[PDB]
């Protein structure tokens, strides 16, 4: 039952750094070297590095020079990502290990930790409430209404329609940066149920521990 | 760096049928290479190593070959669990890379995205800002190009782009786009185009609205 647990997500600010942790369990620790890899969005999986609790130290990655200084510390098998400058460095960072004796391919990893760069403070949302045009309800047999939450920080908010009793035709999407993370839902219904039948979405921010219940109404 | 190279970001499949991914190293690397699966908001597993050889646990259906320069990764027949992300990655010299993924998608039907547009709500604008949302729901395939059009001129700046993955429902994609302008510029123009381009329609599927018009 070989087990790699990592550490918690971590909000730092776009200046320092971070040291996260893995708890290697089921096997002597320093019989293998720990390796760090790095997995962005955009940018995809990189290698960052390995360490050996036995000591050989360390060999990094060219591009994760000063950036990345690894280190451990047996009697707890545990191994730790130092993470220096900080700025571009969101993302989330696994634990890796190897199987067999002799090949480099890992087959043990961590869960993963995520690490969000940010200066700003923890920030309630404003919910906006998006109807179409001119009130109405489209001009088809299914008309479309949204909600469009804005500034707020840190992940995550929930958002339901009508406390979740609507359910069926509903799109939200991931939330994206940008100071104050923004995302949509839309929720689409027959026509002539609304604004006859209210819709309302709630959206839940627990980090400031509000709450915003936005009914949707025709407009001018 | 040796580089590895998967040339398909995407590949559309069905459940039943067989699928292979790709990856181009580009070096010589031997038979110093893996391969691992990962699903949404997990971590890598491990499914192949030394080139062609399953992980424990690895069932039948997958399978890997190549030794040199080129190898590719192979599945006998498709089930509903497959339609993940595949990472290739060489060890045999550092730095370690990994390919860029190959993410399967179910194949289905063509279907046009369902597009609605939303003006800027009046709570928003109080607070001197001015939001234009664009819902695109619910098409396939997911190759769409969406575009903003204001008094006419194409708009770039300010454009917020977020889609889901394809839904494990009715396998569709499905987009947001928002842009984001403050209630002094908003104030200053008249007309907002939200313009879809997919190929279930010759013309681009538009949605628009004017200021202050019905």
């Amino acid at each position: 039952a070989v087990h790699l647990q990592g550490t918690e997500l971590v909000k730092p600010g776009a200046s320092a750094g971070v040291k996260l942790s893995c708890k290697a369990s089921g096997y002597t620790f320093t019989n293998y070297d720990m390796n760090w890899v790095r997995q962005r969005p955009e940018q995809g999986l990189e290698w960052i590095g390995w360490i050996f609790p036995g000591d050989g130290s360390t060999r990094y990655n060219e591009k994760f020079k000063g950036k990345a200084t690894l280190t451990t510390d047996k009697s707890s098998s545990t191994a730790y990502q130092l993470n220096r400058l900080t700025s571009e460095d969101s993302a989330v960072y696994f634990c890796a290990r190897r199987g067999f004796h002799g090949s480099y391919s890992f087959a043990y990893w961590g869960q993963g930790t995520l690490v969000t760069v940010s200066g700003a403070k923890t920030t309630a949302p404003s919910v906006y409430p998006l109807a179409p045009a001119a009130g109405a309800a489209g001009a088809g047999s299914s008309v479309t209404l949204g909600c469009l939450v804005k500034g707020y920080f840190p992940e995550p908010v929930t958002l339901t329609w009508n406390s979740g009793s609507l359910s069926s035709g509903v799109h939200t999407f991931p939330a994206v940066l940008a100071d104050l993370y923004t995302l949509s839902s839309s929720v689409t219904v027959t026509s002539s149920t609304w604004p006859a039948e209210s819709i309302t979405c709630n959206v839940a921010h627990p980090a400031s521990s509000t709450k915003v219940d936005k009914k949707i109404e025709p407009r001018g | 760096d040796i580089v590895m190279t998967q040339s398909h970001k995407f590949m559309s499949t069905s459940v039943g049928d067989r699928v292979s991914i790709t990856c181009k190293a580009s070096q010589d690397v031997n038979t110093a290479l893996a391969w691992y699966q990962q699903i949404p908001g997990q971590s890598p597993k491990l499914l192949i190593y030394s080139a062609s050889n399953r992980y424990t646990g690895v069932p039948d259906r997958f399978t890997a070959s190549g030794s040199g320069t080129d190898f590719t990764f192979t599945i006998s027949s498709v089930q509903a669990e497959d339609l993940a992300l595949y990472y290739c990655q060489q060890h045999y010299t550092t730095p370690w890379t990994f390919g860029g993924g190959t993410k399967l998608e179910i194949k289905r039907a063509d279907a046009a995205p369902t597009v609605s547009i939303f003006p800027p709500s009046s709570e928003q604008l109080t607070s001197g800002g001015a939001s234009v949302v664009c819902f695109l729901n619910n098409f396939y395939p997911k190759d769409i190009n969406v575009k903003w059009a204001i008094d006419g001129a194409e708009r770039a700046g300010g454009v917020l782009n977020s889609f889901t993955g394809q839904d494990s429902k009715d396998s569709t994609y499905s987009m947001s786009s928002t842009l984001t302008l403050t209630k002094d510029e908003y104030e200053r123009h008249a007309s907002y185009t939200c313009e879809a381009t997919h190929k279930t329609s010759t013309a681009p599927i538009v949605k628009s609205f004017n200021r202050g018009a019905a």
